[PDB]
């Protein structure tokens, strides 16, 4: 009943949302808006602008010279206009002229940022503030048009690029309050967030002291509980930052009902499966995207990422040939192929695509660690070290980069010199068995037996399954043997052997050495009967393992 | 079951050379009339 | 003159970033075909046998045995290899069954 | 009476008054619920393949294979149409899919062999046509392709014997006779080529290939 009424509300609004945003030549939200309407559940044109025929002539000149890449020429003709709708177009033309120019200026420059972590940009900011004061609304009024709301979006984005955080956020809230359903505005707002605690602060602000201009937005939509962007905000920020979830479940199923055919949600839904190390289910989820939407180079980087871990080179060779045929200029299309080329042990070529995949979009820092790995297999440790090191300098909170850099030193003899890197990676993901076991090996190899004991015990607790603790137990028992106390290591020798019985006779290699050692000590204890069965149980190991127990079996049988 | 390209033939060398020779005949005799 | 007014072909404004033309060589890259070219990496006639073995893995044991040394001549006369020989003309159902027989069947001279 | 007449008439051979078959299947499509059944789309595929409407080959074949991925009635025509279109990737997927499911049936090995055929591997695809021929007799596709492997690259002497075997063991088709006559023509031996061509014309009166030859 009411859901259908909501359905009836969304198409008209999304018709409006895609109309003006495409009409104002910004494609960050216009492309997403039509996508959202296309996937909406099955249940005269709309247009309006307060422009005079004299000034409307300049719009056609302004609009057509915009997408013709002649941004500078558009500014010159549209200099003297005073309407807020057109005033945005001039400064948007002005802003994108700088953004395009900056891209041309640096192409050899891979790393982006300032080591410690304007005047031309500050020129743009003044017209916004000067025009905003002159205009006779200045927000906070019921009669607030889309253009003024859209003007605040440019002000926010121009403030962010100057690193003036905590003022662009307020500007973005003012823009969204007057006009929601602007994805490019939301993305710039999500970007300025840095930590999960910041998300909780903004989320509260969105609930108590935030409200939309009910005049501009259609009815039954200005309510926060029945909004859509707030919902899409919940699914977005809460999971890319991997923050603590709240008000997230009931929203997710609500969006799947309203948007059953929305391609973006399923890829996000598949990505959720990806983030939880659930690879098998995510593959089924992704297979619907490719079949339903074959041309989508937006989230396929994870698809080819799934396939690489999954193994199955024939399928990867199929994907690599198919994806490259669409176009070779997306950031993703240059990372899928490199994965296909990496599986074929052709390293001097695979190393090439990772550098290529990063150049198109420098934000894809995940390709840095992969490019570093591709040096290690080339027996070139020097080149690998820099590739990993750039990754942490882009963002220090990269567990992948620290781990990949730690190994490159661990492969060489510099065991202790790699201990700091492994220690740093510990803080990123403490709840992992893999990292803890490696730390124990470094301590073992550096003559720190007192610390290595405590390191392995922590790894044991983190392991989800007991069977993975078989390898640690035997090595942990050895360290006690180096700490001249043979009685203490017996208890751990009981556990590692007992896991074999609890696993209906796993008969694994690292338990074979456990039984041989355990039987040998039992002979010194004088208990031949308790040692006889140990040799018989390990009679299905290696060639040297069976003979070692067989002769021990004869020795204990004689004294039995 | 698949069909290959059906047999087709183009201008041979013998006939084209014969036409070349003929072209030389009517490009050789007419200038005698002019002269 | 008139250069940018015509729009009948791929132009400089149809691609999103005008500076992508600086590279402009990635279009002319032959991507490696799926299966057999993986054999040239190890090498840096063998590739065809590898592809032949890969496609040969999809047999049953008895079917593989029959085709283990199988050779087919042009006139249709068929030669069967026993791991005796069963040289008989093809398209008759009986010869194949006979080949299966002395393959998996039991034959004993018994003195 | 009328529905069974149309149903039988769907399956008749082409090259003769195909307009009548088109009208009959159009009548069968709308009037009765049999609008998009297996045999009607199979007849459309056969018609497009005879008239070399390869685009319609792929649309109708994909729209039917999306329901039944392993319909053996249409797979030969589907493989020929794709081979004409040289869709190497799609052929590899089909060959692999049929390899995991129907190793015994000759359709799978014919598909793998034509996958090799599309990559210009005539000498190797020779063996795979041989395997497809052995696994199923009375199959024109396998033996005719095998003869094509003989005739395409060198070794012309025994392609004649291969085509003679095709003609004798598969009577009633003009195609083997036409191929044998054209191969004799390739030898520059004339009277025998004309004799086989008139034989093929006798078997099939309406075929552009035989008349062009």
């Amino acid at each position: 009943d009411s859901q259908d009424k909501i359905i009836h509300d969304i198409r008209i609004q999304l018709r409006k949302a895609a109309t003006e945003l495409s009409r104002w030549k910004l494609y960050g939200s216009s492309k997403w808006a039509a996508e959202a309407l296309a996937g909406l559940a099955e249940a005269i044109p709309q247009n309006g602008f307060g422009l005079s025929e004299t000034e409307y002539d300049l719009y056609l000149l302004g609009s057509t010279l915009f997408d013709a890449k002649e941004f500078d020429r558009c500014v010159f003709f549209l200099k003297d206009v005073t309407n807020p709708y057109l005033k945005f177009l001039k400064l948007y033309s002005k802003f994108l002229s700088w953004d395009k120019k900056s891209q041309e200026s640096m192409e050899n420059i891979l790393t982006t940022g300032k080591f410690t972590d304007q005047s031309n940009i500050s020129s743009i900011l003044k017209e916004i503030n000067t025009f905003l004061e002159s205009y006779e609304i200045k927000i906070d009024d019921d009669e607030a048009d889309l253009g003024l709301a859209l003007l605040y979006y440019l002000r926010g984005v121009i403030l962010k690029q100057e690193k003036n955080i905590s003022k662009a956020m307020s500007s973005f809230l003012k823009s969204l309050s007057c006009y929601s359903f602007n994805w490019s505005c939301w993305l710039e707002l999500m970007d300025c967030l840095q930590k999960v605690d910041d998300a909780l602060l903004l989320n509260n602000y969105l609930y108590q002291n935030f409200q939309f201009k009910f005049s501009e937005n259609l009815g039954s939509q200005r309510t926060i509980e029945f909004n859509i962007m707030i919902k899409f905000f919940k699914l977005k920020v809460f999971e890319e930052l991997n923050g603590q979830l709240e008000d997230y479940f009931e929203d997710l199923e609500f969006l799947l009902q309203v948007f059953p055919n929305f391609t973006f949600l399923k890829a996000y839904n598949a990505t959720i499966s990806y983030n939880n190390l659930d690879y098998v289910t995510a593959e089924s989820r992704f297979d619907d995207i490719v079949k339903q939407d074959p041309y989508r180079l937006n989230d396929l980087e994870t698809y080819s990422n799934i396939l690489y871990v999954m193994q199955k080179n024939s399928k990867l060779a199929y994907l690599a040939q198919f994806v490259s045929q669409i176009d070779r200029f997306r950031p993703e299309t240059c990372c899928i192929i490199a994965n296909y080329y990496s599986a074929r042990q052709e390293h001097e070529k695979s190393i090439m695509y990772f550098r290529r995949a990063l150049t198109l979009d420098k934000k894809t820092t995940n390709a840095w660690t992969l490019m570093g790995h591709e040096f290690v297999e080339l027996s070139n440790s020097h080149a690998a070290i820099e590739c990993y090191r750039r990754a942490v300098d882009i963002c220090p909170r990269d567990f992948k980069a620290w781990f990949g850099l730690g190994q490159a030193y661990a492969l060489l003899d510099m065991h202790l010199y790699s201990l700091y890197y492994f220690q740093k990676a510990c803080t990123l993901k403490p709840w992992d068995r893999r990292i803890w076991q490696v730390l124990g090996e470094c301590y073992s190899k550096t003559g720190n037996k007192v610390e290595a004991i405590k390191c392995y015990k922590r790894s044991i607790k983190a392991s989800q399954t007991v069977d993975q603790n078989t390898s640690i137990y035997y090595r942990l028992a050895q360290l006690y043997e180096e700490l001249e106390d043979l009685q203490e290591c017996k208890k751990f020798m009981m556990k590692c052997v007992d896991v074999e019985e609890l696993l209906e006779g796993i008969v694994t290699d690292e338990t074979v050495k456990a039984r041989l050692w355990l039987a040998i000590f039992e002979i010194k204890a004088g208990n031949y009967q308790l040692a006889y069965d140990y040799a018989m149980g390990v009679s299905s190991g290696t060639s040297q393992e069976i003979e070692e127990a067989r002769m021990l079996a004869r020795e204990c049988r004689r004294h039995m | 079951m698949i069909r290959r390209a059906p047999t087709t033939l183009q201008l041979s060398h013998d006939d084209v050379t014969s036409l070349i020779d003929d072209l030389n005949e009517q490009k050789l005799k007419q200038q005698l009339n002019i002269e | 003159s008139s250069s940018s007014y015509r729009d009948s072909y791929f132009q400089y404004r149809h691609l999103p970033a005008p500076h992508h033309i600086l590279y402009a060589e990635w279009n002319q890259d032959i991507l490696a075909l799926p299966d057999e070219v993986a054999n040239i990496t190890m090498a840096m006639m063998t590739s065809e046998q590898n592809s032949n073995r890969y496609w040969n893995s999809f047999h049953d044991e008895d079917d593989w045995n029959l085709f283990n040394g199988m050779e087919l001549e042009s006139n249709g006369v068929v030669t069967f290899a026993g791991q005796e020989t069963i040289t008989g003309s093809i398209f008759d159902r009986r010869i194949t069954q006979l080949a299966y027989a002395r393959n998996n069947g039991w034959h004993e001279l018994a003195l | 009476k009328e529905i069974m007449k149309n149903l039988y008439k769907i399956n008749l051979s082409k090259y003769i008054n195909t307009e009548d078959i088109t009208k009959s299947n159009e009548i069968l499509a709308k009037d009765y619920k049999l609008a998009d059944n297996v045999d009607v789309v199979r007849s459309k595929v056969d018609i497009c393949y005879t008239q070399c409407k390869f685009n319609e080959c792929l649309e109708l074949c994909e729209t039917v294979l999306e329901n039944d991925e392993f319909n053996t009635n249409i797979l030969p025509a589907y493989i020929g149409c794709l081979y004409e279109l040289s869709n190497k990737n799609k052929l590899f997927l089909l060959s692999h899919r049929l390899a995991e499911t129907f190793p015994k049936s000759a359709i799978t090995w014919f598909s793998v062999a034509t996958y090799y055929m599309s990559l210009d591997r005539i000498s190797e695809a020779q063996k795979y046509y041989s395997k497809s021929s052995i696994l199923d007799p009375s199959f024109a596709a396998a033996w005719l392709g095998f003869a094509h492997t003989y005739a395409l690259e060198g070794e012309q002497d025994q392609a004649l014997t291969a085509y003679s075997t095709a003609s004798r063991f598969f009577p009633g088709m003009h195609l083997p006779k036409l191929f044998l006559g054209m191969q004799f023509m390739a030898m520059n031996s004339l009277n025998l080529a004309e004799s086989y061509f008139v034989l093929a014309y006798d078997i099939c009166p309406n075929d552009p290939l035989v008349l062009n030859e």
